[PDB]
RNA sequence: GAAGACAUUGUCAGGUGGGGAGUUUGGCUGGGGCGGCACAUCUGUUAAACGAUAACGCAGAUGUCCUAAGGGGGGCUCAUGGAGAACAGAAAUCUCCAGUAGAACAAAAGGGUAAAAGCCCCCUUGAUUUUGAUUUUCAGUGUGAAUACAAACCAUGAAAGUGUGGCCUAUCGAUCCUUUAGUCCCUCGGAAUUUGAGGCUAGAGGUGCCAGAAAAGUUACCACAGGGAUAACUGGCUUGUG
RNA sequence: UUGACAUUGUGAAGAGACAUAGAGGGUGUAGAAUAAGUGGGAGCUUCGGCGCCAGUGAAAUACCACUACCUUUAUAGUUUC
RNA sequence: GUGAUUUCUGCCCAGUGCUCUGAAUGUCAAAGUGAAGAAAUUCAACCAAGCGCGGGUAAACGGCGGGAGUAACUAUGACU
RNA sequence: AAAUAUGUAAGAAGUCCUUGUUACUUAAUUGAACGUGGACAUUUGAAUGAAGAGCUUUUAGUGGGCCAUUUUUGGUAAGC
């Protein structure tokens, strides 16, 4: 909770474990949080990272989809179909928009949709986990998809998710927690009043818990 | 209709002046409920009957409200200064 | 808008049957537990409640009751309680048979007996059944009640028959319907009564216009129509 | 005998409630009405070569749109002949060359505008703060709009400059109330402390009848005060129409 | 018309208050395989189970904290429905 | 309500009214409860009717369409 | 590109000469604005008219107007 503890959530809490001395293999830690929940659409994000720092940590397939030149747009790579012959019978409503448009980290496709998304395609998908973000759709989806893959920074987006890092096993305090915060930035905070939105979160590394908030 | 969210728009406050990217939002509203003056002495009827105040209110409309723009700094420290832009209707920063 | 008709009666105002025309009243008289006797002399004709109401025993030292389709101008009413059955007596409804029918019978015990008192109408005891003390009672109405146990009882069908199975030939007989009762006729076909008069509503081409219903719990007033209704045509 | 905290009675709350009470129902108008807005505006004309100027005069535009359709400097110059044609071949679109401003400037119309005021690039956010003065009814009334300054604070150019919004002439709103932005300034009056209330200055929230009431009909059952200021009928001009 | 509060006080069956959380855990088409599911995850623990850099699909998981179903479970005085 | 007898009561319940135990769920006031401040006070959850959802109802108010083609001179409609 | 009508100016407080003030901008003996001392006014196109002239308060009625000649708008026209 915003307090001295958060270096008992980092300090206190890195070095656990739950048996003898202390391993003899690499470290894992971070720092949980998330995007804006917003609604993934209107506004939550912008650019700045902080970093942070990471990528996957699994699966990445995200989304993006348009025309027949969308599935070029997810070949060399890998993602979600939006269709052709489905925006006027079946690419959206609730488990459909969310098929193409509900994966895991939001999506990089481009636009195209004219007076259809009050209640439908562009619609229903927003809060679900995308709803037409910034992934510089004009090329493709994969230089843009730095902001979609890899490096990262953390790209925050669709629900929730996002990520953080700083150092190895054991040599982090006042900047171990101080760390998270700094793996913490146009999500934490950002332009017009932002220090603070949410209630609460996670965090750890492998150990146990941290913050007993 | 395309605004752009922050823009360096000189300014001042002062204790600043000069230029300062301002992070720039729309003006919302704010409820009153039971602190109003307009409420201390508007309730009332007078009072075992009533009808209301001369004005109270069915006119005849515009159809087009206005933007609050409120441009607002960060180094200026202050102050969410507002301005006016009348047009409607429209919308933040496409572009 | 005056006060329509119904709105208008009611009070004192001008209307209230022939209280000091007709005979002496009701009356299954007082309330002991073991029968006794009633010498019937004489069958009255009085007004308004047409089937003769007869006037009858006067035993303890010297009552008019209205009596079942039965007078032996001196008839056999032996009436009260532990009392032979039959058409008159009148034994307390909780020591009946089973589908008997009697006709004057009291809602609650004693209070002398109006429930289905009027012309012929009687009330077949259809029931008995279930009763710690009680009685399934059908009644002219067409519905169900259970009374209680030992209370009056006609024995027999209410005298008068088709008091009107029929006819009223002409616009007379009115000529009763009223030196009898209320000034009830004629009766002004509303739906010719102005705007203000009541609360039908001529205008110009004729018209009941507009509903009909009639909420029941509208404002004594708004009142009248089809009181409040749970259905309409035949 | 029946009823047995129930119901009733009482006090507030909510439904309901033309049965009842009260109350209202714009205007300009070849007479009222249905209609149209010369009720607010702008261009052209009508309008008689300064200005002013009428109709329910004629021809048209206005209750927006622009983050750039704003701001500065660069460059460049916009709807024919003669050349080269493969889906082009009347051309839709491409590249060469040699001359009327016929184009383009959001939107009506008129003005204006050519190393531009148009078009392609480059860089910004002046569409900024404080005032005040000015101009716009022949103008003494506030409003909107617009002009030149002052003080600041920026843009842009190498500069001199220019830029205080869209080339100019249209595109908007008092009075209590409410919300907000302002110093962290002023008072709650027996003293304090915070919480709250109240104030000051700069805005948004609506008044289109746009100098700004908050408002359904019907009467042939009806009523009043006045209107030849105002219509049916006579007369009257005029005579298209006969 | 409906509610609350007074008018309104004798007794008797059953909740909730004092003064509690833990386990199997997911019946569309495809990946050998557990889908309302999130992601922190390159690691948890002297083994390597699963991973994972590969991953398809409508959505990927062991180190598991969790926005949310079913089954499964303690009262002694006042209190109050 | 309609008006002797005589005959004769077509079809429409979506609309407006009326009216029923009904609806697995959404509003919905006062007291009563919870949460937060130092309170004033301001947020909460549940909450009678009513509403909205479901049904019946026209001797209840009232309703009762419209255009195309369409042989055995010709016009024609039981046809579609 | 007229006519009619419509702005200004006029003899004259005016020029001409000498210098002095600082916030102004010029690099300043640069000017600007202001002011001293000094020459000439009744003045040699303007005309013509003055029952002075200027100035302050106040407070009636009025706001339904109608004629003509020329110049025009509508309308066959009109005592429109």
């Amino acid at each position: 909770i915003t307090s001295s503890q958060v270096r008992e959530h980092v300090k206190e809490l890195l070095k656990y474990s739950n048996e003898t001395k202390k391993r003899n293999f690499l470290e894992t830690v971070e720092l949980q949080v998330g995007l804006k929940n917003y609604d993934p659409q209107r506004d939550k994000r912008f650019s700045g990272s902080l970093k942070l720092p990471n990528c996957p940590r699994p699966n990445m397939s995200i989304c993006i989809f348009g025309d027949a030149f969308d599935v070029d747009r997810a070949k060399s790579c890998g993602v979600d179909a939006m269709s052709v012959d489905d925006l006027k019978k079946l690419n959206k409503n609730k488990k459909l928009i969310k098929k193409l448009s509900k994966k895991y980290n939001a999506f990089i496709a481009s636009e195209v949709l004219i007076k259809q998304v009050p209640r439908l395609l562009g619609p229903q998908l927003s809060k679900a986990g995308k709803f037409p973000t910034p992934v510089s759709h004009n090329d493709d989806l994969y230089g843009k998809v730095t902001d979609v893959r890899s490096t990262i920074k953390f790209q925050l987006k669709k629900v929730l998710c996002l990520a953080v890092a700083v150092g190895n096993v054991e040599m982090e305090e006042d900047v171990l927690v101080n760390q998270i915060l700094m793996s913490v930035n146009f999500f934490v905070s950002l332009l017009k009043k932002n220090w603070q939105n949410v209630g609460s979160l996670v965090v750890k590394s492998s150990m146990g818990p941290a913050f007993r908030l | 209709v395309n605004v752009p969210k922050t823009r360096k728009t000189y300014c001042k406050g002062k204790t600043c002046r000069k230029h300062t990217q301002h992070k720039v939002t729309q003006y919302k509203a704010g409820k009153a409920s039971l602190f109003a003056q307009g409420k201390r002495r508007y309730d009332r009827k007078q009072s075992g009957f009533g009808g209301q105040t001369k004005p109270v209110f069915h006119k005849k409309a515009k159809t087009t409200k206005k933007v609050v723009l409120r441009l607002e700094c960060v180094k200026c420290k202050t102050r969410a200064q507002l301005t006016l832009k009348r047009c409607k209707h429209f919308e933040l920063g496409g572009e | 808008m005056g006060r329509v008709i119904r709105n208008q009666r009611k009070g004192a105002g001008s209307i209230f049957t022939s209280h000091t025309r007709l005979r002496q009243g009701a009356a299954k008289l007082r309330t002991e537990r073991h029968g006794y006797i009633r010498g019937i002399v004489k069958q009255i004709v009085h007004d308004s409640g047409r089937g003769a109401p007869l006037a009858k025993v006067v035993f303890r030292d010297p009552e008019e009751i209205f009596i079942a389709n039965e007078g032996v101008h001196t008839g056999q009413f032996i009436y009260a309680g532990k009392k032979a059955s039959l058409n008159v007596g009148n034994v307390l409804p909780l020591g009946s048979v089973p589908e008997g029918t009697i006709v004057s019978n009291v809602e609650e015990k004693p209070g002398d007996r109006g429930a289905l008192a009027r012309a012929s109408g009687n009330y077949v005891i259809i029931i008995g059944h279930n009763p710690d003390e009680n009685k399934t009672r059908v009644r002219l109405p067409s519905g169900a009640k259970k009374v209680i146990s030992s209370d009056a009882r006609g024995v027999i069908g209410v005298i008068a028959g088709g008091g009107r199975v029929d006819k009223p030939l002409l616009k007379a007989g009115r000529a009763f319907h009223k030196y009898r009762l209320k000034r009830n006729s004629w009766p002004k076909t509303r739906g010719v009564a102005m705007n203000p008069v009541d609360h039908p509503h001529g205008g110009g081409n004729h018209q009941h216009i507009g509903k009909a219903s009639t909420i029941s719990r509208g404002a004594v007033s708004g009142q009248k129509a089809g009181l409040i209704a749970a259905r309409r045509t035949g």
